[PDB]
């Protein structure tokens, strides 16, 4: 048995890598977590031996810690590897970006002496730079899970593009609910107001998952975030609020002057 | 038919460029119903999953 | 005419998206900014009508402003679009990451009333998470260009994975052109030592570009960075110096405590 | 050699076969002794010559 974790990107059918599609095609069995039924149909035509990981999320009125969903997904994948199957995990986007299941399954498979690896995919962030026409390399960029930002002591650099992922469950502490409330979002706005003005323009971004679909690129003042309609697929982009300042201490050591930049 | 069309449109750059020029003509030529074409042109993703 | 800018990702042939390969295949003309010779040969076999943008860079040690080179590249692309060609630009990795020519050409094409768009691709950053088995979301992620990090005030969050890009040319400048790599990297170590111990394990990462080649993943103490052999593709990963600590102020506002976290 | 590297990069079955015995797979795909030796020794600058 062996494990390869691949990403399908965000857009239906066309955003998977050539090699990643080849892994799915040649797999004994595929474990899938895909955005919608169109993607599921596409995958099933590529390889009919699919197990949908969606089934391990809390269903008909069950209270289930998301950690236990992830553990059951990892166990399901590893059961196929242990049985001797050439196993592929097909996750939407990049399988290792704001996703623990692939990282966990690869670690566990390696510990049990199985061949395992991750193939990079096109993430929601990769789609965001393209759709917004931003070069994040030169500009710099930062990413935090919205809840981790609230529950733990994080400091953003307000001169640099800030992404808050999973904004729709921001401050939901139980990990048993798949939304949050405007009171939790109001507390996040107050937290962000340390560095970002209340009238600071932020962007609710949703990459399109279908080729007939335009992305959501919704500009609004930070203050209005708590009233905004958010989806599980929503990412919040907070552009810089603060002008760059010269690092005089380091420029001096380099022997270069501000005038020169 | 709708799923087959979206899958081809997603991965076929010739079809995608044709679709950008004349979405309704391309959708008709791929067997979509007027109901499906209306759901697409009004950007109603929930109704598309339905149809 | 029309413009689509696509990325090939980092790895030869296999890392391009299915749609992006289709765009190259069906293009009237392709403008390439690819490295290698294997990358260039792969492209030319997919679509023989390729113009190599590399031709517009200074050759023969002539003084040539980067601004002028990029303008000449964008003008060459737009001339094809203007003439009525279905024009595709094939860039390395993600066509919008550490690249201005694609953004500039798309802006100018739209302004002239042409259809133009960018297709996202797999970046060196995408490859790093997969190769290192690190999730940017685990404790958060900050990416800076190493020179921008030195020239400007950017105080990192040392609970995050911190990436310094283009580490080989950190602090490099016309003024500091006679300074040596080792000298400039020693200044960066002293800067980072504000937040990271000198024995802090860091990672020099280079994504592989050929399927017969493994990525560079070199783990060394921060203090040893100035002695390291670096490539233009080299990136510095600085793992967290501090564990995550509870935000009692915000937990208080949420009316919960640590024992309440699922 | 270029044709082989392209196939190896794109084809998950060839990539897995190659990992299990690189020299046998490279022989089967008609690579030269010097090409195979350059691959196995990571001599990238020699691979330039022979392409
Ligand atoms: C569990 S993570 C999965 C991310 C995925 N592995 C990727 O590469 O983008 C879910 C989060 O990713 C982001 N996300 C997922 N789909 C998105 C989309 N279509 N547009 C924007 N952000 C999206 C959101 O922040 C969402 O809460």
């Amino acid at each position: 048995g062996s494990l390869v974790c691949v990403g399908t990107g965000l857009q239906l059918a066309g955003q998977i890598s050539v090699l990643s599609r080849s892994y799915i095609e040649h797999a004994d069995i595929v474990f899938s977590l895909l955005p919608d039924g169109f993607s599921q149909r596409w995958l099933t035509k590529l390889n009919p031996n699919v197990i949908n990981l969606q089934q391990f999320y809390a269903q008909n009125g069950e209270v289930k810690n998301r950690r236990d969903t992830y553990e059951q997904m990892v166990n399901a994948i590893l059961d196929a590897v242990r049985a001797g199957k050439k196993t592929v995990c097909a996750l939407y986007g990049h399988p290792g970006v704001f996703a623990c299941v692939s990282h966990m399954a690869i670690t566990r498979a390696k510990a049990e002496g199985f061949s395992a690896k991750m193939e990079p995919g096109i993430s929601a962030e990769a789609c965001l730079w393209a759709d917004l026409g931003i070069d994040p390399g030169n500009s710099g960029h930062q990413s935090f899970e919205a809840s981790q930002f609230m529950f733990f002591n994080h400091v953003p650099d307000p001169t640099t593009h800030l992404l808050l992922w999973q904004i729709a469950i921001a401050g939901e502490h139980t990990l048993t609910q798949f939304h949050t409330s405007s009171d939790r979002l109001q507390i996040l706005v107050e937290q962000l107001n340390q560095w970002y003005p209340l009238d600071h323009e932020v962007v609710i971004y949703e990459a399109a998952n279908l080729p007939i679909q335009a992305p959501r690129i919704e500009r609004l003042p930070l203050a209005n975030l708590p009233q905004a309609h958010l989806m599980p697929i929503s990412t919040l982009l907070i552009p810089p609020a603060k002008k760059l300042e010269y690092n005089y201490a380091i420029l001096a050591k380099l022997g270069i002057g501000p005038e020169d930049l | 038919g709708l799923s087959d069309f979206f899958t081809q449109l997603g991965q076929d750059a010739q079809l995608m460029e044709d679709y950008k020029q004349n979405p309704e003509a391309v959708m008709r030529a791929h067997g979509l119903t007027d109901e499906q074409i209306n759901a697409v042109m009004t950007g109603d993703m929930e109704k598309l999953k339905t149809l």
